[PDB]
RNA sequence: CACGGGAAACAGCAGUGAUAAAAAUUAAGCCAUGAACGAAAGUUUGACUAAGUUAUAUUAAUUAGAGUUGGUAAAUCUCGUGCCAGCCACCGCGGUCAUACGAUUAACCCAAAUUAAUAGAUCCACGGCGUAAAGAGUGUUUAAGAAAAAAAAUCACAAUAGAGUUAAAUUAUAACUAAGCUGUAAAAAGCCCUAGUUAAAAUAAAAUAACCCACGAAAGUGACUCUAAUAAUCCUGACACACGAUAGCUAGGACCCAAACUGGGAUUAGAUACCCCACUAUGCCUAGCCCUAAACCCAAAUAGUUACAUAACAAAACUAUUCGCCAGAGUACUACUCGCAACUGCCUAAAACUCAAAGGACUUGGCGGUGCUUCACAUCCACCUAGAGGAGCCUGUUCUAUAAUCGAUAAACCCCGAUAGACCUUACCAACCCUUGCCAAUUCAGCCUAUAUACCGCCAUCUUCAGCAAACCCUAAAAAGGAACAAUAGUAAGCACAAUCAUAGCACAUAAAAACGUUAGGUCAAGGUGUAGCUUAUGGGUUGGAAAGAAAUGGGCUACAUUUUCUACAUAAGAAUAUCCACCACACGAAAGUUUUUAUGAAACUAAAAACCAAAGGAGGAUUUAGCAGUAAAUCAAGAA
């Protein structure tokens, strides 16, 4: 009964389990490298329209923060 | 399946050929008491080709059998005629 | 976009390299039309006109071929092959008798085409959302919409948030008292700074009431008291806003008891588990996060109706207004994205690929270390008797050995086909030989050669079990089911059981009987056969030769002795009696061997009898067989071949 449609679902999600704990370390790499892609490409979306807009430098008092790096 | 034997032979008949005055032959002739008798050769030929002529028609007769009326499609039975009712007690007939 | 730059342009007509599953003439004319110029005749026009090439499509006839033939779906015979070679669009076909393969033979249907492939046209949902894919964890509002009348009454009292309080129990820690106390199916470890009693704060958790069904939007909320307090003159509404069980995270407190983890102890093949014992994160408070549930009543909100109406099951069927959600199954609470006090997270959520299914509900079976009742009568347990497993021997399997049968081989084989092998039987091996080679006739005989999963015969087995089965009849449909006796849809001849027969009168007992099916159970070696094979041989004869034991085991026989052994004898007798001791060995036990006879027989290898010899055995491990009365046990005699 419905019940075999769950067991699927239990061992998917058992077996998922255990991959995240072996690969742990793995993925947290790849988390944190697309974290410093995210915040580049974020930096690159608005030193686009300085240069979109005329203007040389970017405008006065920008230190442009890290969102996507936040931590603690 | 099953063939019969008992089928084209009559009594007295056999290839050696004797006509015997109660079975392959009637009892009397024109003349009364017909003595025991034995056909020629050929005679017999021919009764042979007769009883191997009647087994051909009988395998034929057999083979011919197959035909229908189909209802919708083929080994559907679907639409075919079933024939009409079968008269109930009361003599009603349909 | 073309100033400028690459660079030197057929996407005009013909042609050509390269590329691609993709192939028209380097063709003639301005004669018609159109165009450009001309005042005009007229001139030019690879536009166009007429051809040329091509089954690309229709038409006409002169042209006959392709595909199919298990089913959907028109249409098949014989071979070959034997899960191989191969085929199919879907279901599928090939494992020795293939209408599915390859090839014939007939047919079918299309037809100058026919099939295959790939793209289309066509194809979801104005259908749904309890169990099938789908009502979000909860509320309010925005945007957007929908609108006759009635539509705020009260807790039968347990929303929430504060602040204060404690009855039962438990624990520290003392006073006594006893050595144990704890703990399981049974134990062990564990603790004796333990246990019972008498005292007693904190912390934590809130018997009964509750057979109540209230309060909150949901989560949730039921010890006591007081404070604050439960939105909207009440329609729907989000990705916005505010909440959201447990567990978890951060910091600080708390710690009776519980308890992942872990360490002991058992259990177990193993036991990282279930059982036992400790002890920790953690449940508790204050503050901050996290935002998930079988967050399920799997049933959206608000007004209605009980009309119409049974897929199934479950909580009976539906309008109207809305929003939310669902387009096969996996893949996938997944990969990438977006956002989040999360950084093994949450949310949103695909495709490649694979399959022809995946799902929901039901129906009879069978099954269940589910529950309940009732039994077992040689029968499971408890019980009684006598044996098997140990010893010798007999005899059957299984293995080794042999040139040298076959068959049976869980219950349902194993002193089995055999109520029976020295030659014969005989099917076996070894050599030799014979080819219409039993018969009335036959390009015919003969085959213990392969199929017991082609079979008839005879049987085993459930089984001393009560059911099987035609003919009907009923069920808001039927896969199937079909009884209640103060009776509710069943009737029915048949075959089973039962009844009668037999065991020389009864009775009981035994014998017999015991369907339908089941086990593709047994047997092509009783005989007979379907299909296949053999034919100077898988046929038929003569002569010899087989059946040895390292063992392992099934069943028997005889013992192991005093309820015995011997002789007499029929059932009151006399003697012997395993230790003396040097017996001049004897007590039981020789069925085994060595010798001699005799029975049979052409042939002793076979049976019996005497003489000798006297061995293992001193009542048998796990485990097992049988018997409910004239039975078990013991004793004796006969027959079949
Ligand atoms: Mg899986
Ligand atoms: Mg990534
Ligand atoms: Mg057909
Ligand atoms: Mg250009
Ligand atoms: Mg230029
Ligand atoms: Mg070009
Ligand atoms: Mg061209
Ligand atoms: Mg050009
Ligand atoms: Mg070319
Ligand atoms: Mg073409
Ligand atoms: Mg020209
Ligand atoms: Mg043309
Ligand atoms: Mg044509
Ligand atoms: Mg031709
Ligand atoms: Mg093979
Ligand atoms: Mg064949
Ligand atoms: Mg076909
Ligand atoms: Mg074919
Ligand atoms: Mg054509
Ligand atoms: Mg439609
Ligand atoms: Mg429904
Ligand atoms: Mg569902
Ligand atoms: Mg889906
Ligand atoms: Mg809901
Ligand atoms: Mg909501
Ligand atoms: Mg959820
Ligand atoms: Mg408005
Ligand atoms: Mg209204
Ligand atoms: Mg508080
Ligand atoms: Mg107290
Ligand atoms: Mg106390
Ligand atoms: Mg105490
Ligand atoms: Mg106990
Ligand atoms: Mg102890
Ligand atoms: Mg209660
Ligand atoms: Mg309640
Ligand atoms: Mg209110
Ligand atoms: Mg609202
Ligand atoms: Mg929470
Ligand atoms: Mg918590
Ligand atoms: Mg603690
Ligand atoms: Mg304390
Ligand atoms: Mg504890
Ligand atoms: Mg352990
Ligand atoms: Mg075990
Ligand atoms: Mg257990
Ligand atoms: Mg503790
Ligand atoms: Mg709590
Ligand atoms: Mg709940
Ligand atoms: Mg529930
Ligand atoms: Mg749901
Ligand atoms: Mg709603
Ligand atoms: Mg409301
Ligand atoms: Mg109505
Ligand atoms: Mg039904
Ligand atoms: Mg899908
Ligand atoms: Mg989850
Ligand atoms: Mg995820
Ligand atoms: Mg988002
Ligand atoms: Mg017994
Ligand atoms: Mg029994
Ligand atoms: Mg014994
Ligand atoms: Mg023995
Ligand atoms: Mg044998
Ligand atoms: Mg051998
Ligand atoms: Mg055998
Ligand atoms: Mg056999
Ligand atoms: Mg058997
Ligand atoms: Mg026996
Ligand atoms: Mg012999
Ligand atoms: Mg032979
Ligand atoms: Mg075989
Ligand atoms: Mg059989
Ligand atoms: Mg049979
Ligand atoms: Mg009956
Ligand atoms: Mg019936
Ligand atoms: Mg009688
Ligand atoms: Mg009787
Ligand atoms: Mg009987
Ligand atoms: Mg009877
Ligand atoms: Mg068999
Ligand atoms: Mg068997
Ligand atoms: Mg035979
Ligand atoms: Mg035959
Ligand atoms: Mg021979
Ligand atoms: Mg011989
Ligand atoms: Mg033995
Ligand atoms: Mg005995
Ligand atoms: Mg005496
Ligand atoms: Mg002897
Ligand atoms: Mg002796
Ligand atoms: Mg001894
Ligand atoms: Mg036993
Ligand atoms: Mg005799």
């Amino acid at each position: 009964k419905n019940i075999l449609k769950i067991r699927r679902r239990k061992m998917n999600h058992h077996k998922y389990r255990k991959l995240v704990k072996r690969t742990r370390f793995l993925r947290r790499k790849v988390r944190e490298g697309r974290l410093r892609q995210k915040q580049v490409k974020f930096e690159r979306d608005l030193k686009r329209i300085w240069q979109k807009a005329g203007l040389k430098e970017a405008p006065a008092g920008w230190q442009t923060p890290k969102i996507y790096l936040k931590n603690q | 399946r099953r063939k019969d034997l008992n089928r084209g032979q009559i009594i007295g008949e056999g290839r050696h050929g004797f006509l015997w005055p109660g079975l392959n032959i009637p009892l009397m002739r024109n003349g009364a008491v017909q003595t025991i008798a034995q056909r020629s050769k050929e005679d017999q030929e021919k009764v042979e080709a007769d009883m191997v002529q009647q087994r051909e028609e009988w395998d034929r007769r057999r083979k011919m059998k197959v035909k229908r009326e189909r209802g919708w499609s083929g080994n559907t039975w679907g639409g075919v005629s079933l024939g009409p009712p079968d008269p109930g007690p009361n003599g009603e007939t349909y």
